């Protein structure tokens, strides 16, 4: 029925989740990556069906490339509400959560709709950054489609040496937008370049770079 | 056989590696199953 | 809307206010008057007819190289080193073939226009050397893997040592390094065309002019075009 | 999926939108003063068989060929209804097995305001089926794939084209290969893949306009072109609008438009 | 400052066609307003045949500057740039 479906749904949010913080650089154990549907029913669904998104929060550290590659990575905590509509109250809960239990970024997905208190909350959270995400937009992973190419942030060293290679300002680079999907996949922020290595009809690969707005 | 002998060590590094990285995460889970715990 | 776009000296494409549309124009940096269409010979076929095309072995004795087609056919058979640049080269086509059909070509179309005719240079070579007749050739296999995999290395596009230009450099020759090892392979240049020693560094030197000469000139308004 | 016609034809059915409307024939305003009993003769043996607020009543006809024709149940139908309106309408559904396939209703001067009920009721109950989907179609596509020999053979496979798009609630359907779904517009490819699928995209359209009438351009040129219209992280279109927002000088941007 | 040191120069080393173009065009006009040849002619009367031969010789004396897009510049010798 509709209550099957509904955790159909829930089961795949969680596995793009896990697969964009296993990109970004966190560390994700392979039996947590391909744990499946019937064990995500038993864990999570009680005995009438219902799911408990509480239930699903995890904590995330980098791996030693990671780190080594991006040093500004902290500790990932996700957290999935309960409440279909967020509010004041639920961004200011989360953000005090994020301040105490020191972290460096949380990201909060939603289900229906965010207010736009909330959204004009989410900027003053310095220095932890708060992203949020809907759960019907997270059902697909954008990124394995045939046409997304594969997108790689750089660390500030190579893009000095990008810079430096093709005596460029930062202005004079191709752009990418802060909300793009595949942006917001990888938690771009504004300054930073990604590295898009591509297919190409007339050399085989060709990279392209662009940096964030 | 030499080729074979390497390709065997490159596996079993990773896996120590993999083993290493498994017991770095379970803490983590244990954590937020008990953060998740308080929550409740 | 594309009046201001020109090619720099630099091989990027660029408008007026410098900023940056094609990291190399074409993704391959050449002129759209300097390219053919051409067959990649690694991405049709089966697997038999690829490993019976490609692949030398120099154990077997009814899988080698011909007897009649090389001077030196006597003291070849049982070698190791030669074996293992042999095997060097088909590993190097095999992971051609495995790119080629994998990432750029996935429905198996091998028809693309490419600089450097390749045909057209082997046949006049034929020409002009005389390689008619059943006579054997001095070519040696070493010379034959060393020739084409340094002739890999020197079709330059872009000049300089750092590593992101010796990067885009490798990007950019790949589809024809491609095309090039899937002719000049070493069963291949001592079975069908029969080269000499002196027909192969024509042939080598002349695959490198010529694509030199296929490159796009800097100042080139290609955005009008 | 793709080699099996039934299962396509179930994921057809299960894409494509289908309204209340659709099914709906002709609908009647009737007046029956008795909650219990009814006045028709036709229908009275069915609520009878049922049995055992307003005195305004609504009962609508629906077409039987094209309900069966959807694959759609009355039971679906009114669990639709219930849904949509809670506890203020009370509804009954004659079987299966009637003559003719009536669902009636029961408010809990009202005549306009039935009659405003029963407009919304037509024009917004949604049974099944992504909305904005108007029609879907079944098409075969060959495709040539590499065989266990290595030789490329060709081969045929089952595909949906529709009418309308909303590429997000379709790449999440059951059944759907989800990473090669794809639209013929590329603000939708924008606003969900990015902007390199955009490009992709752009390049695929401009292709397809140039090579129908059997013309051939070089590769660079509209490579060249797709770049420019991608390269500020938006769409830009070639016009006034597009060309003369950039930071270009004033005398280059006056001499245009 | 802007200008790049011979040994890092890293812009083609042959001779474009605009190149070609504008050297031979200059070259013809100052040797139709009396400039000295450094080549030897043999019965070449019209200006861009002696450019011609000049450049096929490696005789003409003018440099190219080749401007990057940041604003440096390499300078090449029309003697030192491969013409086909």
């Amino acid at each position: 029925e509709d209550n099957n479906r509904i955790i159909s749904r829930l089961w795949r949010s969680f596995r793009t989740v896990k697969e964009m913080a296993a990109d970004r650089g966190y560390f994700i154990s392979q039996e947590e990556m391909d744990q499946s549907l019937e064990e995500f029913r038993s864990k999570i669904c009680d005995s009438m069906g219902n799911p408990q998104r509480k239930l699903m929060s995890f904590l995330a550290n980098p791996t030693p490339e990671a780190l080594e590659k991006y040093s500004d990575l902290g500790t990932l905590w996700v957290e999935f509400c309960d409440e279909p509509s967020v509010g004041i109250k639920t961004m200011r809960n989360f953000c005090l959560r994020i301040q105490e239990k020191n972290f460096s970024t949380g990201i909060f997905i939603y289900q229906n709709n965010i207010t736009p208190s909330a959204n004009k909350m989410i900027p003053t959270v310095s220095p932890a950054i708060i992203e949020t995400f809907q759960e019907s937009d997270l059902v697909v992973n954008i990124t394995h489609h045939e046409l997304v190419p594969k997108h790689i942030r750089l660390s500030d060293g190579e893009k000095s040496q990008l810079l430096q290679r093709y005596k460029l300002k930062e202005s004079q680079l191709p752009r990418i937008q802060r909300e793009d999907p595949v942006a917001r996949y990888l938690g771009l922020k504004r300054g930073q370049v990604v590295k898009i290595i591509r297919r190409s009809e007339t050399s085989g690969r060709y990279a392209s770079y662009r940096i964030c707005l | 056989e030499k080729r074979l002998e390497q390709e065997q060590r490159r596996l079993e590094e990773a896996r120590k590696r993999q083993e290493a990285e498994l017991i770095k995460r379970q803490e983590l889970i244990k954590q937020a199953e008990e953060w998740n715990k308080m929550d409740i | 809307a594309l009046e201001d776009i020109m090619v720099h000296y630099d091989g990027t494409t660029r408008n007026s206010l410098g900023d940056i549309i094609q990291f190399l124009y074409g993704e391959d940096g050449l002129d759209g008057t300097q390219v053919e269409r051409q067959t990649i010979d690694t991405i049709p076929g089966s697997d038999k007819a690829f490993h019976k095309r490609y692949y030398v072995d120099l154990m077997d004795e009814k899988n080698s190289i011909k007897p009649d087609v090389i001077e030196y056919a006597a003291d070849i058979l049982g070698d190791v080193e030669l074996q293992k640049e042999l095997n060097s080269e088909y590993e190097q086509l095999v992971s051609d073939r495995k790119f080629l059909r994998e990432i750029v070509f996935v429905n198996g179309d091998h028809n693309w226009p490419l600089p450097v005719n390749l045909r057209r240079i082997i046949q006049n070579a034929q020409q002009i050397f005389h390689l008619d007749r059943a006579k054997a050739s001095d070519l040696t296999i070493p010379e034959i893997i060393h020739g084409v995999r340094d002739l890999c290395k020197k079709l330059f596009v872009l000049r300089g040592e750092n590593e992101l230009i010796k990067e885009a450099q490798q990007n950019a020759t790949s589809l024809f390094q491609c095309l090039v090892r899937a002719r000049l392979a070493t069963r291949r240049i001592l079975e069908e065309f029969r080269l000499n020693r002196d027909a192969f560094e024509w042939v080598l030197g002349t695959i490198e002019a010529q694509f030199q000469r296929s490159l796009v000139h800097p100042g080139e308004m290609v955005g009008v075009i | 999926i793709a080699l099996d016609i039934e299962k396509a034809k179930v994921i057809q059915s299960s894409i494509e939108y289908t309204t209340l409307k659709n099914v709906t024939s002709a609908t009647e305003i009737y007046y029956d003063p008795d909650p219990t009993s009814t006045v028709i003769e036709e229908d009275f043996d069915t609520v009878e068989a049922y049995f055992s607020q307003s005195p305004w009543l609504l009962r609508l006809e629906l077409d039987r060929a094209r309900m069966l024709d959807k694959q759609l149940t009355m039971n679906q139908v009114a669990d639709k209804i219930s849904e949509v309106f809670s506890d203020d309408l009370f509804v009954m559904w004659s079987e299966d097995n009637a003559d003719k396939l009536i669902i009636r209703c029961r408010v809990i001067e009202e005549d306009q305001m039935l009659k405003r009920i029963e407009a919304h009721m037509l024009d917004l109950i949604a049974l099944r089926g992504i909305p904005g989907i108007s029609k879907v179609y079944m098409v075969k596509h060959k495709v040539s794939v590499p065989d266990e020999s290595g030789e490329y053979k060709n081969e045929e496979l089952w595909a949906l084209e529709t009418d309308g798009i909303n590429l997000a609630e379709v790449m999440a359907v059951p059944g759907v290969d989800s990473s090669r779904t794809y639209s013929n517009s590329f603000v939708e490819i924008l606003s969900v893949l990015g902007i390199e699928a955009t490009r992709s995209s752009l390049y695929k359209e401009i292709l397809n306009v140039i090579a129908f009438d059997g013309s051939y351009v070089n590769y660079r040129h509209m490579a060249l072109l797709v770049d420019v219209m991608t390269s500020r992280g938006y769409l830009m279109a070639i016009t006034r609008h597009g060309i003369n927002r950039a930071d270009t000088g004033a005398l280059m941007r006056c001499s245009f438009e | 400052e802007l200008a790049i040191l011979k040994e890092e120069r890293t812009t083609t080393p042959y001779l474009t066609k605009y190149e070609r173009a504008r050297i031979l065009g200059t070259r013809a006009l100052q040797i139709s307003m009396n400039a000295p040849v450094l080549v030897d002619i043999e019965g070449e009367t019209d200006p861009l045949q002696i450019a011609m031969k000049e450049l096929s010789q490696r005789k003409i004396p003018l440099v190219i500057r080749r401007y990057l897009p940041d604003g440096s510049y390499e300078d090449w010798g029309c003697d030192e740039l491969i013409v086909d």
